[PDB]
DNA sequence: CGATGAATCCGGTGCCGAGGCCGCTCAATTGGTCGTAGACAGCTCTAGCACCGCTTAAACGCACGTACGCGCTGTCCCCCGCGTTTTAACCGCCAAGGGGATTACTCCCTAGTCTCCAGGCACGTGTCAG
DNA sequence: CTGACACGTGCCTGGAGACTAGGGAGTAATCCCCTTGGCGGTTAAAACGCGGGGGACAGCGCGTACGTGCGTTTAAGCGGTGCTAGAGCTGTCTACGACCAATTGAGCGGCCTCGGCACCGGATTCATCG
C-alpha cells in the first residue's frame, strides 16, 4: 500500500534555470513546504463550504472558492495585486481546462 | 468629583442608549457599504442594530484593556500610545494608510 | 453642515462616553481621538464588506440579519451567547 | 488518456490530490463538489508555492550553501515578503530563530 | 406511542430538534449518527439552561420586577456564576451592564 | 408550516411558584436563551465530530460526546466539579430511554 | 529535599536564555522566574492531557504524533505553516 | 556588554539548539501525562520533539511581547507584573491555585 | 454649629407586551425488514523502556561593584468645568416603487459502474555538502 | 571529514474513457411586504470660549539588587545490550442505523385581555463651608 503526498510534486516545480541556476532543495524544508499546501487548502475550503450553505445550494465550483479567496484577502487587508493576480491566474487556469470541454 | 458622578450615572442608567446615535451610525454604515463597489446596496431595519451592538461592545473591551494598561504604567490619564500596545499584543495590524482614507477622504452620507 | 467629512460623525463626546463607561481612567489627552477613529473605521470597513460580499454571492441586493451575523462571526467578534 | 493533468491546465501539482482534501471537510449538506473547484484551488496553491520558493532560493544562497532550510524559509520571504505570509495567519515555522 | 420521548428520557426539550442541529455539522465521512447522541446532549443543555434561569430569576427580584432581561443575565448572574460562563467564554451578549 | 425554535420549551422547564413567583420572560430574554443553546450544540458537536473522524469511525454513539465534553471542560481550566455532575446526569438520561426498549 | 521537585528542571538558565533570545531587554528582576514556570506548566498540562484523552478514546495506550498534532491545534496554538 | 555579546550568538544557537535539554523535557512531559489517571502513558519518540518546537516558540513570542510592553514604560529591566498584563490583554484565562500545586508539589524522577 | 444639592424612598398613572385561548395540519411514533459497520479473537514482528561506563559541556554558588529603580520637589502647560449658542435627532404622516418570495419546467452536468495501462512509490548507489 | 540526496530501476493499481440515468440549478411570472424619502415642530445634545489647577516630564540623591568572573560539581549524552507491551493486519458472526408505509395528536399562528414598567411629583440623610 502506498502513501499519497506532494513530496515529489513540490520538487517538480520550476527548477530549470539558465540565468540563475539553483534548482536546489533539501529534506528539512520538505515538511514545511508540504504542510503549507494542506493548511491553505483546508483554510479556504472551510470558508467556501460555509459560504455555500447561505445560498441553500450544495455544489462547490469556481464560485464559493473564488469568494472565499476574496474574503481571505479582505480580512488580511493585503495589497490589491496579491489577490488580483491570484484570481486572474485561477480564471486563466479554469479557462484552459474548460477549453477542451 | 463631577466625572465620578457622570461615570456612575452612565454605567447604570444608560444600559440601552448607545454612545453614538442611530442616524449617524446608519449614515456611516451606508457610506462604507458603497465603498469598493458599484451599486447602492440598500439595507434592512434590524441589521444596523446588530452591527451597533457588535461594534460598540467590541470597542468597549479594547478601551478597558488599554485603560488598565495605562493605570498599570503608574499614570492617571490615558494616552493614544496605550491603545497601540494592546493592538500589537492582540495582533491584527491595521494598514495605517486605509484608516486614513477612511477617516479623511471618505466624506458623504 | 459646513463640515461633513467622515469620522467626526462619530462625535468627539462619543470617545469620552466610551472611555468613561469603564471606571478605571477619568482623563484623556488630545491624541486619543484619532486612534479611536482609525481603529473603529478599520474594523467596521471589513465587518461590513464581508456581509456585503456574502449577500451579493447569493443573489439579492439588500443586506439581512443573517448576512451581518455571518460577517460578525467571520470577523473574529463573537456575538450574544 | 487525459491523465496528463499537468498539461490540462498548464499546472504541475495533480488536481486529484487536492480534491480529496477538499472532500475531506464538507458538512453533510453539500456533497456534489463539481470537479472545476479543484483546478482553481490547485492553480492558486501552485502559484503561491512557486513564488515563495523562487523568492527564498536566491537569498538562501547568499548566507552560503545551496539548499533550502526551515530558517531559510522563515527568514526573508516570510519576513520580507509578508504578502504571502499574512494570508496563512501565524508563522511558527520551525527551529528557524527569529 | 412513545411520542413523549421527552417523558421517555425524562427530558423537556425535544431530542429531534437538537438532532436537527447536530446533523448540520458532520463534515461527511461520518454520517450515521446513532440516536443516542441527542439524548445525552439534550440532558446536559437542559441542566445548564435550567440552572441559568433559576439563578437569574432568584437574583432579578432583588432589583424588583418579574422579568428576565439581558441586563439581568450578562451582569448580576454570569459575573457571579462564572462556572457556566467560562464554557462559552465569549459573552459579548447584549444590552447589559458589567 | 413548522419552525425550529425552543420558546415553548424554554418557557417550561423551571417549575413555577417555587415560593409564589412564576418565571417571567422578556422579549430579549428569549433571544439570548436560544443563542446559548445554539452555540453550545454547535461547538460541542464540532469538537465531537473532529475526534470521531480522527479515530476513523462513522457513528457518534454518545461515547464520542463524553470525551468532547471532557475536552471542553479541561480546555477552559474548569475543574471537574461541575463536569462530573453533568456527565452523570447525561449518562442517567441515556439509560432511561434505552432501557424502555 | 531534592526529590527533583517539579518546575526547577526548567532552571534559571532556560528563563534567562528565553528572555535574552530577543534583543530588546537584557535585564530581568526576581519576580520573572517564579512566573515563567507557572505560565508554562498550565499550558503544557492543557496541551498534553487533551492528546492523552484523544489517544485513550481510540483504544491504544501510547501517544502518537497525530494525537499531539491535534492537541496543539485544539490548544489555540498553531504549528508550522 | 557581555549580555549583548551573548545575545548576539543566542539567535544563531536558536537556529539549531533548544532552551531546556531533552531529558528534562522527556521527564516533565511523562510526569504530567501520568497525572489525571493511574496508567503509564508510554510516549513515543517524536511526540516530545513535536511538543518542544511548539511550546518553546509560543513562550518566546510571549516574552517578546512582555519585554516590548516593559520597554514602553521607560523601564529597562523586566518584571513579572508585565507578564500578567500581557496575559490578561490576550484574554488568556488562567488558574493560579492549580498552577501553584503543579509547580510546587511533584517528584518527576 | 447650622445645612447647599441631593441619598434615596412613597404615591399613584395609563399605554401598549406577555400570557391564556382555539382550533387545525403536518411532524413525531410505529411496525417491517436488511445489508453494511462495528465489534473482537488471534497473531506476528516493531519499536519503547531500562541499565552500564566515560567523557566533557553546562548549570551552579559565592564575592564584589556598579547600573538603575524609586521617592522629592519646582514647574508649567494642557485637560476639565460651566454657561451658551448652534445644530440636528426624532417622531407623526404619506407616498412610491425596488426587490424578497413562490411556482413551472426543462435540460445540463454530477454520480456510478466496467475496463486498462503507464505514472508514481519503494529499493541500490555514489559523490559532494553540513 | 561522512552520510544524504539526486540519479537510476522495477513494478502495480489508481486515474481514465465512457456510457448512462436522474435530479438540481437556471429562469420567466406574479404580487404584495418593506426600504427610502420629503415635511416640520418642538427640544435635547454636541460644539465652543474662558479660567484656574493638578499631572506629566525632568533633574538630583540614595541604596540595594543584578551582572560578572571563577572554582566546583553534575547529570546530559554517546553507543551498546537485552526484554517485552502493544501497534497492526486478518477472518467471522451479528446488532442496530436506514429507508418505507400508515396514523394522530401537539405546537405553530391569531385573537383578546389586563397588568408591568417608564414616568413624574413630593419628602427627606449626608453634608458642609462658612
Amino acid at each position: 500500500k502506498n502513501y499519497d503526498s506532494f513530496a515529489t510534486f513540490i520538487a517538480k516545480l520550476v527548477g530549470p534555470n539558465g540565468k540563475g541556476r539553483k534548482p536546489g532543495f533539501s529534506a528539512k524544508g520538505m515538511e514545511v513546504l508540504e504542510s503549507i499546501v494542506k493548511s491553505l487548502a483546508t483554510e479556504m475550503t472551510i470558508v467556501a463550504n460555509e459560504l455555500a450553505k447561505h445560498q441553500g445550494r450544495q455544489t462547490l465550483g469556481a464560485g464559493d472558492f473564488r469568494t472565499a479567496l476574496a474574503v481571505r484577502g479582505s480580512l488580511i487587508a493585503r495589497e490589491p495585486a496579491t489577490v488580483k493576480a491570484l484570481t486572474e491566474m485561477g480564471e486563466k487556469a479554469v479557462l484552459k481546462y474548460q477549453s477542451s470541454l | 468629583t463631577t466625572a465620578k458622578r457622570l461615570s456612575k450615572k452612565e454605567q447604570k442608567l444608560s444600559s440601552t442608549k448607545t454612545t453614538v446615535r442611530r442616524a449617524p451610525f446608519g449614515r456611516i454604515v451606508r457610506t462604507i457599504a458603497s465603498l469598493s463597489s458599484a451599486d447602492s446596496m440598500r439595507f434592512s431595519a434590524n441589521a444596523v442594530d446588530l452591527l451597533q451592538q457588535g461594534i460598540e461592545l467590541y470597542m468597549l473591551d479594547l478601551m478597558k484593556n488599554a485603560a488598565l494598561a495605562a493605570k498599570q504604567a503608574k499614570r492617571m490619564t490615558l494616552m493614544g500610545k496605550d491603545i497601540d500596545l494592546i493592538q500589537t499584543a492582540n495582533h491584527e495590524m491595521i494598514d495605517e494608510a486605509h484608516a486614513a482614507k477612511l477617516a479623511n477622504t471618505s466624506s458623504a452620507g | 453642515k459646513h463640515i461633513k467629512n467622515l469620522g467626526e460623525e462619530i462625535g468627539n463626546s462619543a470617545v469620552r462616553k466610551t472611555v468613561l463607561r469603564t471606571g478605571v481612567v477619568f482623563r484623556l489627552d488630545k491624541t486619543v481621538r484619532p486612534k479611536f477613529h482609525k481603529v473603529m473605521l478599520s474594523k467596521l470597513y471589513e465587518a461590513v464588506n464581508i456581509a456585503k460580499l456574502a449577500a451579493k454571492h447569493s443573489g439579492r441586493s439588500t443586506i439581512q440579519p443573517k448576512d451581518v451575523r455571518l460577517g460578525l462571526k467571520l470577523a473574529s467578534i463573537k456575538l450574544l451567547a | 488518456n487525459v491523465k496528463r493533468a499537468n498539461e490540462r491546465a498548464g499546472l504541475k501539482l495533480p488536481p486529484g490530490r487536492i480534491q480529496k482534501i477538499i472532500k475531506a471537510n464538507q458538512t453533510t449538506d453539500v456533497g456534489r463538489s463539481s470537479p472545476t473547484a479543484s483546478v482553481f484551488l490547485t492553480a492558486v496553491i501552485e502559484d503561491i508555492v512557486k513564488e515563495i520558493i523562487k523568492g527564498a532560493d536566491k537569498k538562501s544562497e547568499e548566507r552560503g550553501r545551496i539548499r533550502i532550510s526551515p530558517q531559510d524559509i522563515l527568514k526573508y520571504l516570510t519576513e520580507n515578503g509578508e504578502a504571502y505570509m499574512h494570508i496563512l495567519g501565524d508563522a511558527f515555522v520551525s527551529h528557524g530563530g527569529v
